[PDB]
């Protein structure tokens, strides 16, 4: 992850 | 061929050419002049309705004429000449006296009536009418005002995401009665939205489309498969019988759709969040950013929908704390009231705690917006960034919101592939201009903010461990040798703002 | 060109503009007074039955003339002053009075037409009879009448499963005369119902066919396939036929219809059971 | 038949030949001097409006009578004679008087006809406006009017990528109002950028299409299958219906385009990189060379938009820094001023190192230009090189840009009497002006700054000290063999006068 | 050579 599916 | 100008006098009379004409009337005396071919007259002399005369009659007129002569010089002959002494009248405060076309030939027929048919047919969404931001919407018909003698035109009506623009657009489109009929004929309002490259085409698809008179939309024809090349033709081709039409452009993010726009020679409403697609634009562009909404406003906006008003000090400090939280943005307040329940002050606070605690999605609720939560618009925005801003911003976390501090302070969390921290700011200015998720602020000393809003997206968003990294990649650069900035003989403790880091660093245990 | 009054006497004064008259008698005359022109005078003056002399004459008339003067100032001198009496008695009974006729009755039995004929065109379920809930479908036709004035407005008929909304409804247009003919011209009444995505666009498609002409129904295309924003704009398109009409959304699910019906800027009751 | 001045004049007295006027009149008047037919003569009589015999004796007049005297001389006898006066005194302003009125303005604002109406259904770009190239698009305007005579011709407005040629061509047809309308009737302009060989032909597939009538794209037939002899012979054939017709062709790069262009006799403006295509084309060819924006233009170009002019030395230092880099290019130095954002000459001197250290990927940006970078462009023009050229291209990294040097000199990098380097070295300047030709003092080409950086963060890694140590080896061979002015033959033994930047490229080789 | 041209 880098980014909670981004956003 | 004629133009904009004689096809606008044309449209604009219409409802006459409506009440009394007939093309049969014309046809005879204009095949003389040579205006016509015998297929022309083919075409319009059998049919059935009369509507169809005309509307045949003006859009095979409006190419085949080398002038708007032989159309003055006939509703004279046969009586109509009620007609034709308007069309000269036109056409005399069209070559002769300008300016006075608007006041003079054009504005004794608005009727507040018309305006919501052409609005509606225009796809123009219902303007919003409980509370009027006054001086937005006022500079955009202004600075509309101001343009529509121009043949081709950008106004970007940017801002951050649910701050309110298209709404704007939709009431500066709804105010005034000369936008409309006084200043420019016809509105075609389509929201974009388009993120595929495919999209950027099947949007003037169905720009093309909106043209298109009622009569052929049986005719469309297997359109979607259809060069680039031709699609633009067949639309200015179609974009004739459309004299000063405007074109909103809802939610513009590829500048594909700009570069189309500018193309087409177009003139257009943008409404968008990031600002630089502008940059497609080699044009007169004008601008008009929708800011967050200021302290006194969010009040403006409570009365107006019904929102009682504090007394007790720890009652305007929640409403203040509200205005605070979601740092003055429309769609996030509107959600807030919405999901006010029993009105209460009380219950506002108790949202005011679920905000900190369950961000955007302690307060997501059915609002105008096409959106359950802030966070679902910022979506995008922060997809659509370059990697590397992408980067930036996934790291602007870890710093105190609704605090104005220094560049360097922000090198020290912040990435990049020497000495001088520069590429920061051009970072996080990149990362304002698009999506409006930062701030700049040039003097005293080069700083940017971090609003609260933008905040607390990334706080229940941004990966779990990327916080507390940030947080121990801050503590080490922190010590090397109010209204106020925090001066530089003060950096090395940032332990001024321990409560906001409290807070990340309760939320990271967890 | 004329206008509403002016037609309808023009209209009304048939059976008589039957019996006694001539358009040739009046052709000059009207290439005189300067509203008409010697092709529309040809075209009425070689006609081999009357009827056609006066159906044109009656056609063609009303672009060149800014009003019905000049053929009042004629069927005077032509001693046909019968038809004249008439005509400046009417346009007495109209320059004269401010009060005619307003929208109601003049020709009874709207118990087939609005009863009937337009309750059952636009699916209008077969009202209940029974038994009926006073104070519900009062307020309903009261709050139907208060917005008859209204652009686009949303009445929502909220409550329990199976707690009666659909049949005081089906009641409240059913009852009274004034919703449907007075109020508004035409009712379309569609049961939504959806749950699924397809569902909310599926609606709007057979509203759009709810409208369409008994007449091209049989033109009925694949019309399955063209985006949301042309049936849209197909939608308030064929809306323009629909002066004052009404919308009941029976059973709304997804507030995506309402939200369709918000940028169609439709006149909207809606039965639903989630508020 | 008549001709265009009476039949200008039986159209021109129309509002007249209707307040007075009948045919009928005329007929046995007609069927008498023997001019008309009592078939031709029942037509009119019997008519039952007098619009009727009117167009009908106007339409059927023109084809019998060899002039229009049989009806002046009538007027005068049928006490109409107010018309026959008019029409005689049209037919003395016209018999007893060699001029009128020329192709020029008498329905004034062709500037919603030529300006909006047909640039813009020619699909010919906004013309730019904040900065106009005054030399270039002047010489265009004027070169296009020399052969607005000519039948065929091609105009090759070719320079380097992003040098502002298409621009130019854009300004050139939206300034004036002569190119269209007084030398040209209509406009077609129309990007190639074609490198398939099936785009030679769907290119005037949509020139077929760019001239069919507005009734007849609904017809549009699944026309993709169709020799290209037919296609041609389709276009040759709908281009009746356009006297004087011109051709803008946006950006080409197959001389394919060129030939087609050269069948089908067409009229030809040609923006274009490469400038070796005009050899497909035998004829009047004709050439516009864009040169780089010279440092005054780019001051000009600065001012145009806003840019703060420099006031201590090392600030128009800065700034010769960035003309320097950006070797006088538009697109380039738009891109520049783009992201300059705060617009300071600090912020400006930023980008500058930017440049160097991150090559052309350090300020790509938003830009009117369809590429994000010029390296973008330069990409294609590399591509299509010869293999050899790309070879020798893709060495001439290791040289000194903006420093003229010999040939021999550049004999130790570039691979194979050799002269053949410079024959390479000439193919390799026409085609993407990618280098620079300069015949005295001594055979001598020249690398610029932006065709190098380019190479820099493009060629192997690899390469580059390969470059370097191939050239201090042919150098120190030529060592055994033992400014306004041209580096002598008693000292090329020392390539150590550019050890600076040599010094540079090396650090980026080896790390 | 060339790092895709
Ligand atoms: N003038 C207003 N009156 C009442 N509510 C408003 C107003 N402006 C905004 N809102 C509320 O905020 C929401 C967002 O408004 P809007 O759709 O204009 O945002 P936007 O700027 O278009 O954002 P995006 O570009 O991301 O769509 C609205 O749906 C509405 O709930
Ligand atoms: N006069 C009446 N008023 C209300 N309900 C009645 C009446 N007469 C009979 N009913 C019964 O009540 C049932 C429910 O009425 P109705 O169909 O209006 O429910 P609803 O409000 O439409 O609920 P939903 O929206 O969930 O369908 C009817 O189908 C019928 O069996
Ligand atoms: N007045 C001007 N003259 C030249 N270039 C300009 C001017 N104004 C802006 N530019 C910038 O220079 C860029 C390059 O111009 P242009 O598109 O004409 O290149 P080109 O000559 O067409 O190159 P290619 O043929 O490879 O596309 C433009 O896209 C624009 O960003
Ligand atoms: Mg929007
Ligand atoms: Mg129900
Ligand atoms: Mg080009």
């Amino acid at each position: 992850p880098l980014f909670n599916f981004m956003g | 061929m004629l133009c904009e100008i004689e096809c606008r006098a044309l449209s604009t009379a219409h409802t006459r050419l409506i009440h009394d004409f007939e093309p049969r009337d014309a046809l005879t005396y204009l095949e003389g002049k040579n205006i016509f071919t015998e297929d022309h007259s083919e075409l319009i002399s059998k049919m059935s309705t009369r509507l169809e005369r005309i509307a045949n009659f003006l859009r095979i007129y409006r190419r085949q004429a080398s002038e708007l002569g032989p159309l003055i010089d006939f509703f004279n002959y046969n009586n109509q000449s009620h007609l034709a002494d308007f069309l000269e009248d036109y056409i005399d405060f069209a070559i002769n006296e300008p300016d006075l076309l608007r006041p003079v030939v054009i504005a004794p027929q608005f009727s507040r009536q018309m305006l919501d048919r052409k609005l509606l047919l225009g796809n123009v969404p219902k303007q919003m009418t409980c509370y009027i931001r006054e001086y937005h919407v006022d500079r955009v018909i202004k600075k509309l005002d101001e343009m529509c003698d121009l043949d081709s035109f950008f106004l970007f009506l940017h801002g951050r995401a649910g701050s309110g623009k298209s709404v704007i657009a939709s009431q500066a489109l709804s105010k005034s009665d000369q936008l409309i009929g006084i200043n420019y004929d016809s509105i075609v309002w389509l929201k974009d939205s388009g993120t595929a490259p495919k999209s950027t085409f099947d949007l003037f698809t169905d720009i093309l489309l909106m043209l298109k008179s009622e009569d052929d939309l049986l005719n469309f024809p297997s359109v979607e498969h259809v060069t680039s090349v031709v699609l633009k033709r067949m639309i200015c081709n179609a974009l004739i019988d459309r004299p000063n039409t405007l074109f909103v452009f809802d939610d513009v993010v590829q500048e594909e759709t700009i570069r189309w726009a500018q193309e087409l020679r177009l003139r257009c409403l943008v409404t968008t969040r990031d600002v630089e697609i502008s940059n497609a634009a080699s044009q007169t562009c004008e601008f008009i950013e929708v800011t967050s909404l200021e302290i006194d406003e969010c009040y403006d906006f409570l009365e107006a929908y019904g929102m009682p008003m504090p007394v007790g000090e720890k009652e305007e400090d929640v409403l203040n704390k509200t205005i605070e939280l979601s740092s003055g943005n429309p769609a996030t307040l509107m959600m807030f009231f919405k999901s006010c329940e029993p009105k209460t002050f009380e219950k506002m606070a108790q949202l005011n705690n679920k905000l900190e605690s369950r961000g955007l999605v302690g307060v997501e609720c059915i609002t105008p917006y096409s959106y359950k939560s802030l966070a679902m618009a910022l979506q995008r925005c922060v997809e659509v960034l370059s990697d590397e801003d992408r980067s930036a911003l996934a790291f602007a976390v870890v710093m105190p919101p609704g605090v104005d501090i220094p560049v360097k302070l922000w090198s020290c969390v912040i990435p990049v592939d020497e000495q001088l921290d520069d590429e920061v700011a051009d970072r996080l200015k990149r990362l304002s201009k698009r999506g409006a998720l930062l701030s700049g602020k040039r003097m005293p000393v080069l700083t940017f903010k971090i609003d609260h809003i933008i905040h607390m997206f990334l706080k229940h968003v941004v990966d779990a461990q990327t916080i507390a990294n940030g947080i121990s990649i801050l503590e080490q650069r922190l010590l090397e040798i109010e209204t106020v900035i925090r001066p530089e003989d003060f950096p090395k403790f940032m332990q001024l703002h321990q409560k906001f880091y409290d807070s990340l660093k309760n939320f990271a245990c967890c």
